[PDB]
Parts: C-alpha cells; structure tokens; sequence
C-alpha cells in the first residue's frame, strides 16, 4: 500500500511533509468548509 | 505643462535605448540595459497615460510588463553566460 | 496624502552629510553558474512577492475568485519550484 | 473608455465615452452624432479648453 | 542580584531608543502644535487645508 | 464623513462661483474686441458641466 | 603660554587615557607560551576585564605579544607582520623563549631573541609565565603608555 | 522645479549608460537611471510602482546585471495668475478613498485574471528558461 | 517646515551612540553567559568602554592608499550608511513617534533593506582582493536568498492586518500581538532576519574571508568602521521589525488597567532590547553553519514553508470570513 | 458662535446625522443629477443654516462639555477611539 512509502517520505523530508500538510490544510478549508458553512 | 514634459522625456529615453542598441554591434551588454531603458520609457508612458485620463488599464498593464523585462533579461543573461563560455 | 517623502528626502541628504563628517574626521586630524541561478531564482520570487502585495492589501474585496486565481498562480510557481529542486540548481 | 478610475470612484470620462457608444450603438452612420465623440476625445485632454485660454494670454500679451 | 551589570548596556541602548521617539514627537508638538495623526488620507488633508485657510481667514 | 459633506461642498460651491463670476467678468473685461467671443460657454457639446481643467496632472497629492 | 599649558596637559591625559583603556593585543603565540596566555584570555584571568581583547589581523591591533619560540624560518614573517601595524605599534615579549634565547639559545634555527628582529618594549619572563605575570606585564605596559606626552613633545619642537 | 533636474540628471545617466567605458559603471549608472525614474514617478503620484521600481529593477535585475558582470570579465502656457484659485474639489469621493494598491488589486485578480495568469506562464518560461541553458554541474 | 532637521539628528545621533552600547551589551552578555565579567575597569562598569574604543579608533595612522579608482570604495560604506539609516524613517515608535507616515511603509522597507547588497558587492570588487571579493559576493548572495522569506513573512502579517501602514499594523493587534498564533512565522522571521545580517550561526561566507586572507587589503583605519556601523544598525532595525509585527509595536503586554504610569515608547524599547539579547543569546549558544548547507537550508526550509504559511493564513481567514 | 471649523463639524457630525437628515438628503439628490453649483446654489442654503442653527443650539445647550470635546477633537486630530472622555461627557448632557 501507499502508507509505507508516504510514511517513509515524511520520516526522510519533515519540512516538505509540514509545508504540504499546512498547504493542504489552507487549500483545504476554503474548498470544503467554506460551503457548509455558507449554506449554514 | 507638465504632461509635455512626461512625455519628452520618456521619448528621449526611448531614443536613447535605440541609440544605444544600435551602435555597439558586439557589446551584447549594453544592448540588454538599453532593452530595458525601452522597457523603461515605455511603462513611464504607460503609467503617465494612466494618470492623466483617470483610467485603470494603463497600471495594469505596466505592473505587467515588469514580468516581461525580468523573463526577458533573466533569459539575455543566460544566454550571454552560455556565449561566454567558449571564448576565454 | 503624500507629503510625507520630503522627510525622506531631507533625512537622506542629512544622512549623507553625516556620513561625509565621519569619513572626515581623520582626514582633518573565476566565474561560477550558481551565483546566476540564485540570482534568478531571487528575481523569479520577488516578482511574486511584488505580485503578492497588491493581493493581500485587497483580499477582503475579492471573495473565493481573486484568493483562486492567486492559489492558481501559486501552483504555477510551485510546479516551477519542484522542477527546480529535482533537477538540481538550489543545493551547492 | 474602461470605467476604473484611479482614485477608485470612476474614470472621468466614462460617462461621456457610455454616452458616445449608446449613441453609435444605433447609429449606422458615424457622421450623426460626431459631436459626441468629439465630447469625450477633448474630455481625455482638454485641447478646447486649453486653446480658449491660449487666446486669453495672446489677448493680454497683443497689449504690449 | 550579579547579572544586571549585563543589563546596563541594554539600559542604555533602550533609553536612547525611547528617547529616539521622544525627541521628535516633542519637536513636532511644540511647532505644529499638534502629534501627528496615523492616517493622512487625501480627505484628512482636504480639511487640514482647508482649516489652516479657515483659521487664516478668522 | 458622510453626514458632513454637505456644507463643505455647500461652502466649495459658493467659493467656486464666487471665483467663476470674477473670472466671467475678467475675461468679459479683456474680450471687447474681435467680434464673434461668446464670453463663456459650455466647451461640452453635450451641455453637461465638469469642473474648469488644468494643466496638472494629479493635482491631490502634493 | 602657561594658560594653555593647562590644556596641553588636559588633552595628553586623555589621549593616554584613551590608549590606555582599550588595547587590542595581536596574538603571535607559536609555542607553549600561547597556551598560557591563552589561558590569560579565559575566565579567571579576564583581560576583557582591562579593555584588552585580541583580534585576529594586525591591521588593526594596537600591540603584538610574541608568545613563543622564534625560528628562523619564521623571524621574516614576525617581522612582515610587525611592519603592517599602526603609528603607536608596542611589542611585548612573553616567556623565555621570546624574550631572548630561551631554554634552547643554541640552535641552528632560533632567532636568540625577538628583540633582534622587532623592537621590544616590555619583556615578561617565565618559562611559561603565569597568567598573573602576563596581566603584571599588560599593567606595566598600561603604566609606560601613561608617560607619553607626545602633544607637549610636538608642541616643543 | 523638482521635475526638470531630476529629469535632467536622469537623462544624464541614461546617455552614460550607453557610452561607458566599462560594464561596471553603465550598470551603476544603470542603477541611478531607475533611481531617478522611482522618484519622478513618486512625484506622479503612484508610490506603489515607485517602490515596485526598487524592488524589481534595482532589486533584482541590477543585482543580476552586476553578477554577471563581476565574473566574465495643447500645453497650457505657463500664465496661472487665475488659475490656483480656480480648482473645483468634488468633496464626495474623498471619503473612503483608496490607494494605488487596493484599488490595483480590487481588479488585477478578479476581472482582468487571464493576463495574470499569462504573467505567471511568462515568470515559469523564465525559470525554466535559466535552468536548461546553464546546467553544466561538473 | 525648517522643523525637519532637528528629528533627523534627533534619529541619528541615538542610533550612533545605541550601536556603540550595542557593541558593549555585545561583549558584556557573552562575557557573562562564559562565567566572565567583561569591559569592566573602564569607567564605571564598562560604560565608557565604547568611548575609549573610538578615541583610540581615531588617534590612529590611516592606511588609505585605496590601490584603486579611489571612489568606488569611499561610497560603499556611504551607500551601506544611508540606507540603513533611511531604513528608520518609518518605524512608529509610540503614535505620534514617527518620523514619515508612509502609507505603505512596508513594501518599503522590503525595498530598501533588498537595495542594502550593492554596499558589499562593490566593498568587495573595489578592495583588489581575489578572495575577498568573492567572499562579500557569497555574503550578498546569503542576504539576496533570504530577502524573499522574508518578504513571505512579510506577506503573512499584512494579509492579517489587511493595510501596509506600520502605525496600523500595531494598531491591529489590540486583541493579540500576531506573534500567538503566528509563533512559528515568528520563529521564521527572526532566523531570516538573523540570517541576512550575517549575525547569526548563518555567518561563515565572511569568517572564512578573513581567516585566509587576513584582510591583507586597503584596510582603512575608521572607513571600514562604517561597515561595522551599518551592521549593527541593521541589527537595531531588524530587532525592531520583530516586535513591530509579531509583538505589539507598544502595547503593554499582559497588563491590566493599573501599570498605565509608563508610556508606550518604553514598551517597544523593553522589547526591542530583549530580541538584542536574544541575538546575542543565539550568537553566544550555537556553532557557526556552513555556506554549503546554509543555502541548501535558506531555499529548502524556508521558502516553501513560509509560503505554505502564507496559503494556510490566507485560506483560513477566507474560509470563516474574518477578513479586515 | 464656533466658527464651523474642522474640529466643530466632525466632533458635532453625531448630532448633525439626526437633525439633518432630510436637507442633506435633499441637497444630495440635488447634486446627483446635476453637478453644477449654480443649479445647487439653492438647496446650498438650506443645509448650511440648518447646521448653523444646530451649532447654536448645541453651544448654547451644552456649553462647557462641547469646549473640551472640540479642543480634544482638535488636538488628537479627529480619532474617536483615542480619548472618548469627553464623547460621552458630551452626549450625556446633549441627549441627541
Ligand atoms: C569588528 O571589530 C571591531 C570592534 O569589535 C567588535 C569594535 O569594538 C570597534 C569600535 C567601534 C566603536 C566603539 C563605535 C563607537 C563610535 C562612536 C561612539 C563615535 C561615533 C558616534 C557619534 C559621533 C555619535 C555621538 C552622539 C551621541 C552619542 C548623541 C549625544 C546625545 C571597531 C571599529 C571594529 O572594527
Ligand atoms: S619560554 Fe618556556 S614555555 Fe615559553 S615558548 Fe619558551 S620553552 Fe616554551
């Protein structure tokens, strides 16, 4: 599966995986949460 | 008069980009800072233009070309490095 | 809403008339590639830095179409970015 | 022409230029309604104006 | 009890730091008559100007 | 700001044709000769009025 | 012109205040020497305390401490160095070595002194001298700068 | 007055620019001729491109001219007797006025994104550009 | 309108003498935190120590013969001077404690702290040196790498306050001081601006261009003091910066309604101080990092991470419509 | 009897946004359609006295609350937020 690669690209690169991380989370949230919360 | 005096002005530089890309045909440096004394006179008209007739498209456009001198110098340099490299 | 550059002007001509009092004082008494692609790696993320500032100021007028279109432009440069760290050219 | 002004309210000129277009937006021929788009040319630089003062200043300068 | 030796100098620096600040705000008081504001806008000016004409005039 | 203007633009006004009728009586004044001055008029075909230009580009900032 | 011999005066003890509180020893030590006078600059025996910090060029250090044996392969470099050095320019020998001959005095390759190829003010002898002896001799340096009235002399001449 | 000397000087450098004796100085030349053009158009009235001017060109493509040159080696006349007096001031539009920079990105990014986006292609050609050409990493 | 001089000398003649101290607070921690004492016979616990510096500096043989042009390398330090002086025209030290009222002030300060690398580069082509020149080359290029995290930074606080005026930067961080939610934006800033002053374990380009060379150079006598001048006010600035953005410019801290005896212009210098002594902290409790890997670090850890903060920041603001 | 300052106008404009509604209405639609000052000399009148007499009004009704809050207006450069002392030593004697 795909988990022992991604796991083993965080342990070898950790400022790429929490740039990626942050990234995805602040793309994240303007593309899902923003339109639940707009139709309340 | 002001507008005059804007415009002459970035005419000469104009004039003087030529004028200097025109002469030195060997330089190859002196031509890329008169390309972008061009560059230069043409956003100073631009941005004038835009001042003077309260319209928007004339910073925009000029905000743009600043990309268009960086590309096109960053380029020239490469180039001219690459030249550089076989003589001397 | 402008004025407020005279000051700067003033303070750099004193600037430099101070500067000329101190270098005074006792007078009265080779190539390489990778400083290029530094240099225009510098030039290529501050023009988006010059991009960057009229967009930040700005944000709260323009709702999920400019914050976009920045994000897509972010994705340019950052598909720019990788292929400039895989192929080298940003370790020494 | 394009309506964003500088200061962020509007172009100056807009107005007269929208008024210029509805006008030819119906008129097939141009020669109707020039005045118009003479309005809105000597609106971007002011050449009527500033020539009327022209011939103040040689008024007063013929005095000599 | 034996550091503050150390913070001495940092005294120094920031005291003539505060006073960096002071000495212009107390010049520009005493001839203006007035601090300076935060935002000068071209609205702000516009009634600076015309005061200062206002207050000529009166 | 906006509850305010009013009397601003109201004072503005009778300052600008305080200023507008001296000057229509300046040049008035200058112009006898030469027939055919139709002293002032509207340079704007379309009869709407804008404020007397000048040549200075960006006058609101200095 | 006894009025402003007051100033004279005034103005020689500051400039010998001035030099004296803030000398900037050059470090030549080669030898065991260094490693005492190293231990001069440490903790205990702070000669930052007086003023006194070394630097790395001698551009711009007031003194040079030769510390050390001094061959002959190295007596033209001490003196390179010595020559590109400022007006006021004071040499203090530290330790045996250097203040003349030393333990070894008969070689084949040792300068019998560093006074035979710069000028020396102050020697300092121990094999290796305490760090008490090196800060008594920066002292007794600090005490030669304060008889120097170089504006009364050039007033006089 | 302001205007024509720092008009003038720029001229000035621009023509050494072009008649210099070694690359060195026509690119600290180069440097004053943008210089002088931030200032004349912070003079204009934009101080966001005067500043842009800074930061791009004598910001970065000075510095990378000096790289490489370091290694590889009508008008209305002048009378204004009755016309300081005569200014007009539309008070409304004062209130809430905006600066050259959001009124600038108010429509950079929404209306006009195409050319943006055109922009950001051009910046990546350049990038890409630079690397095949000078990769020799030997 | 004759009132301006007086505020400049006012700015200036501080900022000299604050250096000076800087210097001396400089050798004072370092002494103190190796169980020392440091300058301390001189006058009363070191506090005339700079003093006697400068006028042993001065009562010195100038050694200017120049071995060049002899202009170019009497306007770098002149260059490098002026522009970190102009760099302090538009802090706002209080409210009414400021010199210029820029309305951008930000965007600013980004471009005059970009034009401070000329001063370096044309020091080092000037000074006829084939190792010294390419020392102050890799200094420049250090300081050229950096600038673009620090304007991602700088980016990152101005989405938040949605203005670039500094005065208004302060004024928004009534409720917090940005440097809470923003800490390790905070951290980034204050390494990029440890970083770019070549004050930091980030120092080795120029440690290795004297220990090779000796500056075996035109070394004159206090003109290359002017340098050192220039460093260390760009250290006071770049200290300031810190706490202008991610403290409160000078706001009390966590203070209720009952210490308001002292004013705002001693709130910024408390901080100021403390982030000067946070440099010197760092430069006296790490070892120096090589070129080698400072570039590699400066383009791989700091780039892409500040740029993933300015995406997270601006999408977080944008999602729940917290916007300026 | 204040001289409608800079300072009088902006610290009054609270009160002014209650009283004078109607006439500034009126004179903003009047310059809407037209932007001539001579075809707005008219409705020019109407607001300037209206605000005038307001301005008596309020010195006379709150004299020794309206002096401070004017001269603190002035001296901090019309910031509301700064002082507020005397904004609400103000409006607890004029009841607007
Ligand atoms: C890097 O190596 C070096 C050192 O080690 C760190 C030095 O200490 C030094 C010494 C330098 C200094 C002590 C700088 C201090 C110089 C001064 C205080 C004199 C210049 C300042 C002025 C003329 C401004 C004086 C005015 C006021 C204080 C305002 C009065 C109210 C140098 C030159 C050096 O190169
Ligand atoms: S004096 Fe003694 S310790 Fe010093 S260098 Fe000579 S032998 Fe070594």
């Amino acid at each position: 599966p795909v988990m022992e690669k991604l796991r083993m690209f965080v342990a070898q690169e950790p400022v790429v995986a929490a740039s990626c991380l942050i990234g995805g989370v602040g793309l994240f949230l303007p593309a899902v949460v923003r339109p639940i919360l707009d139709s309340l | 008069m002001d507008l005059i005096k804007y415009f002459t002005f970035s005419m000469i530089i104009f004039i003087l980009g030529i004028w200097g890309i025109l002469l030195n045909r060997r330089n190859i440096l002196i031509m890329l800072m008169s390309i972008e004394l061009m560059l230069l006179a043409v956003n100073l008209n631009f941005l004038v233009f835009s001042v003077s007739l309260d319209d928007m498209m004339g910073q925009v456009f000029a905000l743009l070309v600043l990309t268009v001198a960086a590309a096109e110098s960053a380029i020239g340099l490469a180039i001219f490095v690459i030249t550089f490299r076989v003589r001397g | 809403m402008m004025l407020e550059f005279a000051p700067i002007f003033i303070y750099l001509v004193i600037s430099l008339l101070v500067s000329l009092i101190l270098l005074g004082v006792p007078f009265l008494f080779r190539f390489d590639i990778r400083f290029y692609l530094v240099s225009i790696l510098f030039l290529i993320f501050d023009l988006e830095v010059t991009f960057f500032f009229p967009w930040a100021v700005s944000l709260n007028k323009i709702d999920l179409f400019g914050f976009w279109s920045m994000m897509a432009f972010l994705f340019i440069l950052t598909i720019g970015f990788l292929y400039e760290w895989k192929r080298g050219a940003l370790d020494w | 022409a394009s309506g964003w002004g500088i200061t962020g309210n509007k172009g100056r000129c807009y107005d007269f230029w929208m008024d210029f277009s509805e006008c030819m937006s119906h008129c097939r021929e141009p020669k109707d309604c020039t005045l118009l788009r003479e309005d809105y040319l000597e609106c971007l630089h002011h050449s009527k104006e500033f020539q009327r003062r022209n011939r103040i200043y040689k008024e007063e300068q013929r005095k000599l | 009890l034996v550091w503050l030796e150390a913070m001495l100098p940092l005294g120094i620096i920031g005291g003539m730091l505060c006073i960096m600040g002071n000495s212009q705000y107390y010049i520009h008081k005493a001839y203006h008559g007035r601090p300076k504001h935060i935002g000068h806008d071209e609205w702000d000016v516009a009634m600076e100007r015309r005061d200062k004409k206002v207050v000529e005039k009166a | 700001r906006r509850t305010i203007l009013p009397i601003l633009q109201a004072e503005e006004d009778e300052r600008f044709v305080s200023e507008w009728k001296k000057y229509l009586e300046y040049e008035a004044d200058v112009m006898k000769d030469v027939p055919g001055w139709k002293v002032g008029e509207n340079v704007y075909n379309s009869g709407r009025w804008m404020p007397p230009a000048t040549g200075e580009l960006r006058p609101d900032v200095w | 012109s006894k009025a402003a011999e007051f100033v004279i005066s005034k103005v020689d003890d500051l400039m010998n205040w001035a030099r004296t509180g803030s000398i900037w020893p050059m470090t030549f030590g080669l030898a065991c020497c260094a490693v005492e006078m190293m231990h001069t600059g440490a903790a205990r025996y702070d000669l930052d305390r007086f003023g006194i910090i070394f630097r790395p060029s001698p551009r711009q250090s007031d003194c040079m401490i030769v510390a050390g044996t001094l061959t002959n392969k190295m007596a033209p470099a001490l003196r390179k160095v010595y020559d590109q050095m400022p007006e006021p320019r004071w040499v203090i020998s530290m330790g045996s070595c250097a203040n003349g001959g030393g333990y070894y005095h008969y070689s084949y390759s040792v300068v019998r002194g560093c006074d035979r190829i710069v000028p020396v003010d102050i020697y300092v002898p121990g094999c290796p001298p305490t760090a008490e002896a090196l800060l008594y001799g920066l002292l007794q340096l600090q005490k030669k700068i304060n008889r120097r009235k170089d504006f009364l002399h050039w007033w006089n001449k | 007055m302001i205007l024509s000397v720092l008009s003038s000087l720029a001229l000035v450098s621009g023509l050494m620019v072009v008649r210099a004796k070694n690359p060195v100085h026509s690119v600290l030349f180069f440097i004053l001729v943008f210089c002088d053009t931030s200032g004349l158009l912070l003079l204009l009235g934009l101080d966001f491109f005067a500043m842009i001017f800074l930061v791009v060109y004598i910001g970065a493509i000075a510095v990378l001219f000096l790289f490489v040159v370091m290694m590889f080696h009508i008008p209305l006349l002048p009378t204004q007797r009755n016309t300081t007096s005569l200014r007009y001031t539309v008070y409304a539009g004062k209130v809430r006025s905006w600066t050259n920079l959001e009124t600038l990105g108010n429509l950079l990014y929404t209306y006009y994104f195409v050319w943006f986006l055109v922009s950001s292609l051009i910046l990546l050609v350049a990038m890409i550009g630079a690397i095949v050409l000078t990769m020799h990493r030997t | 309108y004759i009132a301006v001089p007086a505020e400049i000398l006012g700015i200036i003649l501080p900022l000299l003498l604050g250096v000076a101290f800087l210097v001396l607070a400089e050798r004072k921690v370092m002494a103190f935190v190796q169980r020392r004492k440091g300058p301390d016979v001189v006058g009363s616990f070191g506090l005339l120590q700079p003093l006697a510096d400068g006028l042993k500096l001065i009562l010195k043989e100038p050694i200017s013969p120049s071995s060049a042009n002899f202009f170019l390398f009497r306007m770098a330090p002149v260059a490098t001077f002026m522009l970190s002086l102009v760099a302090w025209a538009v802090v706002p030290f209080d409210y009414g404690m400021v010199l210029s009222d820029l309305n951008i002030g930000l965007l600013y300060l980004f471009a005059i702290s970009s034009l401070g690398v000329y001063g370096i580069i044309i020091a080092g082509r000037s000074s006829n040196s084939k190792y010294a020149f390419l020392g102050a080359l890799r200094s420049a290029a250090q300081m050229v790498s950096y600038e673009v995290s620090i304007g991602l930074i700088l980016i990152t606080v101005l989405i938040c306050v949605g203005s670039c005026n500094l005065s208004e930067i302060v004024m928004a961080q009534k409720q917090i001081w940005f440097g809470i939610p923003l800490f390790p934006v905070l951290v980034m800033f204050f390494i990029s601006c440890l970083a770019e002053t070549n004050r930091a374990p980030f120092d080795l380009p120029e440690a290795e261009a004297e220990l090779v060379a000796g500056y075996n150079v035109e070394y004159s006598s206090m003109g290359f003091a002017l340098f050192f001048l220039g460093e260390y006010a760009n250290m006071i600035l770049m200290s300031g910066l810190c706490t202008l953005f991610f403290l409160g410019g000078w706001l009390p801290i966590l203070d209720l309604p009952i210490f308001k005896k002292i004013p705002g212009s001693i709130w910024f210098s408390i901080k100021v101080l403390f982030f000067l002594f946070l440099y010197i902290w760092v430069r006296a409790a790490f070892p120096r990092y090589r070129y080698d890997q400072l570039m590699g670090l400066g383009w791989k850890v700091f780039l892409p991470l500040s740029l993933a903060w300015v995406v997270s920041v601006s999408g977080l603001l944008v999602t729940f419509q917290w916007l300026p | 009897n204040p001289i409608p300052t800079s300072a009088v106008l902006t610290a009054s404009a609270k009160h002014i946004g209650m009283r004078c509604m109607p006439e500034n209405v009126a004179f903003l639609k009047c310059k809407k359609n037209d932007p001539n000052p001579e075809k707005c000399l008219d409705k020019g009148r109407d607001v300037t006295r209206c605000v005038l007499g307001l301005l008596k009004d309020l010195h006379q009704k709150c004299q020794k609350e309206m002096d401070d809050y004017v001269g603190c207006m002035y001296y901090y450069t019309n910031e509301f937020d700064l002082c507020r002392k005397e904004q609400e030593a103000f409006e607890k004697v004029c009841p607007l």
